């Protein structure tokens, strides 16, 4: 059970302020004036059917990032030393209520004051604030999307996901729910469990959290291709029918054709894609929030500190002297790792990789040449405004375009088991 | 958990007449002034106060307690021996243990 | 009514005795647990739910 509650805050990419602005922000509050936005960001990803798109919102990424610097642009007033809530402005905004229920058009007197210069990187510590030490249900609410945003801050790289293998996590109740998520999507599942999280904080070791640690080990190994139809576990794998696809679907399935044998024990990773495609993968991005829904009353075990850069060293509860790797991959080289996997296990043929070796390579020609776009955008408007600059997107670098330690992580992945 | 209730303390005898020079009771001789919760660890006890009613305050001892890890939660009573002041059952206990803790500390 | 020493035991004794006995007999509130909020949710508003 998690015993410290700290969370980090996104930092600037070489801008001199959080890279959000009045356009953005109300972009973002246009149906709705909470900050906690988990709900209204899975209504527009829309199921993860196709690929969502807008005007300041280019891709579904775009929208968590953005909700990142909101939330850590905002967070900033109350967590001062005074604790005072409602006496400045971030950006013609103010909070309303000291229970952090939405945030509202500033008054008069407040807009004519100066606002508030927020700064990077910042750490906090939930119990700091005296009505979140309060009341224990509003800050486990709280703390999930706490969660999520810190596990997106971490690194410069995209989200971060757990994964575990452990047999005894297997019992009547966990096989009677999972049962019923027979012909259903990860994105439906994901849907209904964060849903069910939101409603009810979860214990340490109960029937929901021991099923969505189960449900992310199966996508991850289906994922990689270790689980199939030919080789399931305890009958049980997921689908892709297109793979290779800009908008992948998997869905869940079971198989009486064989069961793979698993050795007794218990044993985890750290996964994370490297290559900036991720943001137009709606599945990353939903098990990354599961983890975060997880990591509310679970405590995870720890991340070695060389993993991540200086400024996110010896967090209390998230980083440690010695942890576990953080494993990252690029997603075209593991569309190549799951058919190479697949052909070698002998369900797969030459001309079967080759076509989706071609869909994934037309794929990752198109999401490159947009996300270029969008960033020289950027660049531009940053350019002509010099006192509203903005990011729509999480910066990146051309390196990252290149194949990293993805074999490694495979072979983690598939020792996994 | 276990919820126990809490005996009392004291006991009047027939010649109580709520004297000044008589000892005080701090409530601790009424049928019910506080309930205990016991349990094996404190993140327990503080997951099933969750879903309880805690308005009229909990109290703790945090070291050696008299039969394991437990919280203690008071009544609606009151303290009336003290005039002209009318005190409840969580001021009482807290008054009675700060009192014998000076004690303690000049001994 | 507050304060029992105002009373006389000797002008009104009936009087005192009545007032001890609802300050020592008057019924003791408690609670319960209803519901099932997973499915439901929960409506409560100035109460833990």
């Amino acid at each position: 059970a998690r015993a410290a509650f700290l969370f980090k805050t996104v930092g600037f990419g070489g801008l001199q302020n959080v890279p959000i602005n009045d356009e953005l922000s109300s972009h973002l509050l246009r149906a709705g004036n909470s900050p906690w936005q988990l709900t209204q960001f899975l209504d527009w990803i829309s199921l993860g059917r196709g690929l969502a798109t807008s005007a300041l919102v280019p891709t579904a990424g775009s929208r968590y990032y953005q909700m990142s610097c909101l939330l850590s642009g905002t967070l900033q007033i109350p967590f001062r030393p005074n604790h005072r809530w409602g006496d400045i402005r971030f950006l013609r905004l103010v909070w309303s209520a000291p229970t952090l229920d939405g945030l509202v058009v500033a008054p008069p007197q407040v807009l004519a004051q100066p606002a508030l210069q927020a700064q990077a990187d910042r750490v906090y510590d939930c119990d700091d604030y005296p009505f979140l030490a309060r009341d224990p249900r509003f800050k486990h609410r709280v703390y999930q999307q706490l969660s999520a945003v810190t596990l997106l801050n971490l690194t410069g790289f995209g989200p971060i996901s757990y994964v575990r293998v452990d047999e005894d996590m297997w019992s009547g109740d966990v096989n009677q729910l999972l049962m019923n998520y027979f012909g259903h999507t990860f994105a439906e599942i994901a849907y209904t469990l964060c849903q069910a999280s939101a409603n009810r904080p979860w214990e340490y070791d109960g029937t929901y959290a021991r099923m969505t640690q189960i449900v992310l080990s199966l996508f991850w190994l289906s994922y990689v291709g270790v689980i199939h139809q030919q080789n399931t576990y305890r009958t049980f794998y997921f689908q892709c029918n297109r793979r290779g696809d800009a908008a992948e679907v998997w869905i869940l399935s079971c198989s009486l054709n064989h069961s793979a044998q698993i050795r007794p024990g218990n044993r985890s990773l750290f996964v994370m894609p490297t290559s900036p495609d991720w943001n137009m993968d709606v599945n990353l991005i939903l098990s990354s929030t599961l983890t975060g829904c997880l990591c509310s009353g679970s405590q995870l075990p720890l991340i070695d500190n060389n993993s991540v850069p200086a400024v996110s060293r010896n967090i209390h509860g998230w980083t440690g002297r010695a942890g576990n790797q953080l494993h990252g991959f690029q997603v075209r080289r593991m569309v190549t790792e799951f058919c190479d996997r697949l052909r070698r296990d002998g369900v797969m043929t030459q001309a079967q990789q080759n076509q989706v070796e071609a869909l994934a390579d037309q794929t990752q020609q198109f999401k490159r040449d947009k996300l270029e776009t969008w960033a020289r955008e950027d660049d531009q408007y940053n350019q002509a405004h010099p006192n509203s600059t903005m990011f729509r997107t999480k910066p990146f670098t051309n390196a990252q375009w290149g194949r990293g330690n993805t074999g490694a992580t495979s072979a983690a992945i598939a020792a996994l088991i | 958990v276990l919820e126990v209730a809490a005996g009392r303390k004291y006991l009047q005898m027939e010649n109580y007449s709520n004297d000044d020079d008589d000892p005080p009771l701090f409530a601790k001789d009424l049928s019910d002034y506080a309930k205990a919760f016991y349990s094996d660890t404190y993140e327990v006890l503080d997951r099933f106060f969750w879903t309880h009613d805690s308005s009229a305050g909990v109290l703790v001892h945090y070291d050696k307690p008299t039969n394991g890890h437990h919280y203690l939660l008071g009544t609606l009573t009151q303290m009336v021996s003290a005039p002209p002041y009318i005190i409840n059952a969580t001021d009482a206990m807290l008054l009675e243990s700060c009192l014998e803790q000076f004690s303690a500390n000049v001994r | 009514f507050m304060n029992i020493q105002l009373i006389s035991p000797i002008d009104a004794p009936i009087l005192r005795q009545w007032a001890e006995i609802i300050h020592r007999y008057w019924p003791n509130p408690s609670q319960i647990r209803y519901g099932a909020p997973n499915v439901f949710g929960s409506a409560n508003l100035f109460t833990p739910p």
